[PDB]
């Protein structure tokens, strides 16, 4: 349960292959977090993906609003 | 935070139910009914020729000795009775009801302070756990009243270091850097270049004619590296001696000029040969400075 | 098509106050203890920095929900963004971004960034993606497609020109925008003082660590700047003292090296709030604050990572 | 700050009174003067510090009158400056220390795929929105304002005239109904 990233070398924490929001910043793109339950390291994720449905004639236009 | 002698949290007490170290500190514990636990023999070798603390609590009075020869003598399983004894001499104690080692905590408030300075590797018991002090570095909780409810050992685990960081029992989430990993030198390296160049005392000691005595010769030693284990580890000399220097220190030191006069003298008058020195050899022939530096 | 340079983040150090002051030795380090909590306070102050240089690479780039992406379909009405768009084949970088990352050239260490120069990319390629098929509605919601043609006729009715004005002018008005861009390519590939801007960030980061390093060298009136040598020499009452005049020294370099950080580092952060403001206004959205976004009336932005 | 009062910087005690009680004039004042500059060292590091630390507050502090002048008492444009989404409008309410702004945004929500089209081809002219923008359903045309869909149908009122159809790229078609000629027919 060792685990050598470009921050350094991370003892005790279990690497992981999926993304999350950063919990706790390690650095390099790591972060960690508590989640039976451990701690897990992981590359951060940026956000999840989308693809804007671009097109020549193509317009989205909201039909209703929320206030917040 | 206080750096004292303590016991390691979670260290491995040593059970008995003989003679054992003290190594630096001594805590000692004992679960006791029928008191069989009355004292306690302290010292180097707890045989005569050397001083023994010996301290005995019977039944009304505290008899504590440093002996004949003496040098002081002070006068005075439910019981879990736990004792601290550190060197002067310093002894803390404690008693609880208790119902093998309990969980929980309690400080051990002092009891007594012998000025005695006795040197002690081993000690025994007068018919219970014995445990070890080491240098740490404890983080101790002093409540409202000025007891000490809760403590940290700083250096049992990560979380101990953290929350002595913080000086604070409770850490909320995130990073801390705590300490700085350093890897330690496992050895070390002398090197300098080859050992050439070594003053010729093979023209002074393996020469051929040992000049006259007032007429004594004076060649010069200098800009070499000279070999100072020879002259003084032959066992062939039946003199070698120094009158400013040590001479088991001539191999690390550097002069500016080394001279070297040698001379043929009676043996009885070679003790005329020294700083300050009085007779013909001494004066009429040859005559060392009082505060001559060198060898003889 | 004019270029902004605005500095974000410093090097994150860190120094090992005991190492730099009393490096590798115990007589320096217990007649250290007795300047009380120095030590543990310059470290402080560091790692507010370092954290702080995180979070204002945070907040400039970090301002977008989700990562958006170019169509494969690359009809943008006529421009040609090609050269600021991702480069899949190399560091997935644009041609500009990678004209940029070229042209910018003991007890210390030195932390790496939380967000890697990756990651960097990834947000400025997904607020460009926004911009480019949303507008300025992926700043205020959901992002909603748009022609670009027809995004570009608002943000001239957003300057006050009517948009018949674009569409009857819509080739003449990509070639100039595309030339424009050829045009930035060859003002940055030329001449390199262009980045003094962040240049110059670095420069001074590394000026105060060489200096802060040369200071090991100096005597401060004791008998040697080696610790060694006036340890190895002197008897312990008088190397005592000499280790005091060099501890003093030192930990006075420390100080100074710390203070200009954390004043420097206000000024990156001042720098930093900058440009996550404009982030906000001029690429999110479109500016009607007067020369906030170039000189001329603000049509777009489009943000591109650097050193 | 107040910990560092029990440092000896090098003195024999970090207590004053020690050092008096303990001492004639001659050492006292070296043993003295070693506290002075170890306290006085502290004092500056201190109101450095200080001065530092308050010039990012008044920062911040410029930053949330400015807040509250272009949020707060009016409604801002620049994006978000007073939250994401649309500023309607900002309360501020006090907190220790500092301020808290409640800023209501306008949000669009539920939004559709519609076809649309630059302008419209007439009579060998083009038509542009005034505001709004061309949208269809996929059979009829309509104009829209941009930020919610309200289609109106296509009138010379909604739009304008510009031109003729053969410059714009990608014109489209349909009547353009002009209110007017039903009552000159009426
Ligand atoms: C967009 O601009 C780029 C300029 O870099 C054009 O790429 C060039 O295209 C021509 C012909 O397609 C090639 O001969 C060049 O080698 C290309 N250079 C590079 C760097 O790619 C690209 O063609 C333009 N897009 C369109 C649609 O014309
Ligand atoms: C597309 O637009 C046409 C406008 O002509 C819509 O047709 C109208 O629809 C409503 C309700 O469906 C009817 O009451 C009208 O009589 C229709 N008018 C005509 C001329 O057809 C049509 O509904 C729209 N499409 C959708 C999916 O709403
Ligand atoms: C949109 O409407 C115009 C009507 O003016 C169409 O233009 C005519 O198109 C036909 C065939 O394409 C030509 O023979 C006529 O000469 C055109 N007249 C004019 C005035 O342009 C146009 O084709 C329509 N658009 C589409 C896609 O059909
Ligand atoms: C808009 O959303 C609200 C809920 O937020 C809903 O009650 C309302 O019916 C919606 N309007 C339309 C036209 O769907
Ligand atoms: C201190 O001891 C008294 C008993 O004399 C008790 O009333 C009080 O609760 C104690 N204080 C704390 C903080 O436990
Ligand atoms: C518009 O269509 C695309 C694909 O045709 C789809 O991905 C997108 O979700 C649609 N928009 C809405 C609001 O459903
Ligand atoms: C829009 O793109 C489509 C691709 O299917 C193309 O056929 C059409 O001609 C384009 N329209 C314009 C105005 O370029």
């Amino acid at each position: 349960n060792v685990f050598q990233t470009r921050a350094g070398c991370l003892i005790g924490a279990e690497h992981v292959n999926n993304s999350y929001e950063c919990d706790i910043p390690i650095g390099a793109g790591i972060c960690a977090s508590y989640q039976s339950q451990s701690i897990i390291a992981y590359t951060m994720s940026l956000g999840a993906e989308n693809s804007v449905a671009y097109s020549n004639n193509s317009i989205a236009i909201p039909t209703n609003f929320t206030i917040s | 935070s206080t750096q004292d002698l303590f016991l390691p949290f979670f260290s491995n007490v040593t059970w008995f139910h003989p003679v054992l170290p003290f190594n630096d500190g001594v805590y000692f514990a004992s679960t006791e009914k029928s008191n069989i636990i009355r004292g306690w023999i302290f010292g180097t070798t707890l045989d005569s020729k050397t001083q023994s603390l010996l301290i005995v609590n019977n039944a009304t009075n505290v008899v504590i000795k440093v002996c004949n020869n003496c040098t002081f003598e002070y006068v005075s399983f439910k019981n879990l009775r736990e004792f601290v004894f550190k060197n002067y001499f310093k002894i803390y104690s404690k008693h609880t009801p208790i119902n093998d080692l309990p969980q929980g905590f309690s400080a051990l408030e002092p009891l007594v302070d012998l000025p005695i300075g006795i040197n002690i590797t081993r000690f025994q018991t007068l018919l219970y756990y014995v445990g070890y002090l080491q240098p740490r570095t404890f983080l101790l909780k002093y409540n409202e009243n000025g007891t000490i409810t809760d403590a940290v050992d700083c250096a049992l685990d990560p979380l101990s270091e953290t929350k002595c960081t913080l000086k604070s029992f409770t850490v909320e989430k995130g990073i801390y850097q705590t300490s700085n990993f350093r890897v330690q030198p496992t050895e070390s390296i002398v090197r300098f270049p080859n050992i050439t160049n070594l003053c010729p005392f093979g023209e002074v000691f393996n020469a051929t004619r040992f000049a006259s005595v007032y007429a004594w010769n004076r060649k010069r030693i200098s800009n070499c590296v000279a070999d100072y284990s020879v002259l003084y580890n032959s066992a062939s000399f039946s003199t070698f001696k120094c009158y400013g220097v040590s001479p088991t220190k001539l191999n690390d030191l550097c002069f500016t000029n080394v001279y070297a006069d040698s001379f043929v003298i009676r043996g009885d008058e070679v003790r005329q040969i020294a700083p300050g020195q009085t007779g013909k050899i001494a004066d009429y022939n040859y005559k060392l400075p009082d505060d001559f530096t060198g060898c003889v | 098509v004019t270029t902004e340079i605005l500095p974000v983040s410093m090097t994150k150090t860190s120094v090992d106050c005991t190492m730099y002051i009393c490096g590798d030795s115990t007589e320096c380090s217990n007649l250290l203890l007795q300047y009380g909590s120095f030590c543990t306070q310059l470290n402080r102050a560091l790692t507010g920095i370092a954290v702080e240089q995180d979070k204002n690479t945070q907040e400039v780039f970090a301002q977008v929900k989700q990562i958006y992406k170019t169509p494969p379909i690359k009809d943008f009405g006529g421009f040609n963004f090609s050269q600021i768009l991702p480069d899949p084949s190399k560091s997935k970088r644009s041609f500009i971004e990678d004209l940029l990352f070229n042209k910018v050239t003991n007890g210390l260490t030195v932390l790496p960034p939380l967000l890697t120069d990756e990651m960097i990319a990834q947000y400025t390629s997904a607020l460009l993606a926004g911009t480019i098929t949303s507008g300025w509605t992926f700043g205020a919601g959901p992002a909603l497609q748009i022609p670009f043609a027809m995004q570009m006729a608002y943000r001239f009715n957003g300057i006050g020109v009517t948009q018949n004005v674009l569409y009857e002018n819509q080739k003449l008005i990509a070639n100039q925008f595309n030339s424009a861009i050829g045009k930035i390519q060859d003002s940055l590939s030329s001449t390199p003082s262009a980045l003094g801007k962040l240049q110059d960030v670095v420069n001074q980061n590394a000026q105060a660590l060489n200096t802060l390093v040369k200071q090991l060298s100096s005597n401060f009136g004791a008998i040697s700047s080696v610790l060694n040598d006036i340890l190895s020499r002197l008897d312990k009452p008088e190397a005592e003292v000499q280790i005091d005049r060099l501890i003093t020294g030192r930990l006075q370099s420390l100080q100074t090296y710390v203070t200009q950080q954390l004043i420097r580092a206000a000024e990156i952060r001042a720098s930093a709030n900058l440009a996550a403001t404009k982030m906000s206004e001029c690429v999110l959205g479109q500016s009607k604050r007067v020369d906030f976004c170039g000189k001329g009336y603000h049509l777009m932005s489009f943000p591109q990572s650097a050193p | 700050l107040v910990k560092q009062l029990s440092s000896n910087f090098g003195a024999i005690s970090s207590v004053l009174n020690d050092i008096l009680s303990r001492l004639d004039k001659p050492e006292a004042e070296v043993q003295i003067d070693r506290l002075i500059t170890g306290r006085l060292q502290s004092l500056q590091t201190y109101v450095t510090q200080q001065l530092i630390r308050a010039a990012e507050i008044r920062a911040s502090a410029n930053l949330a009158a400015t807040k509250m002048s272009e949020c707060v008492l009016g409604q801002s444009k620049r994006v978000d400056f007073c939250g994401k989404g649309y500023h309607l409008m900002s309360f501020p309410q006090s907190a220790p220390h500092g301020v808290v702004f409640l800023h209501v945004t306008y949000v669009p929500a539920q939004e559709k795929n519609f076809t649309t089209a630059p302008a419209i081809c007439h009579d060998g002219k083009a038509h542009f929105p005034r505001e709004g923008v061309f949208v269809s359903n996929g059979t009829h045309w309509f104009v829209t304002q941009r930020n919610f869909y309200e289609p109106q149908i296509i009138t010379t009122d909604n739009t304008f005239v510009s031109g003729n159809c053969d410059v714009v790229i990608g014109i489209v078609n349909n009547t353009v109904y002009d209110p007017l000629q039903p009552e000159l027919d009426s």
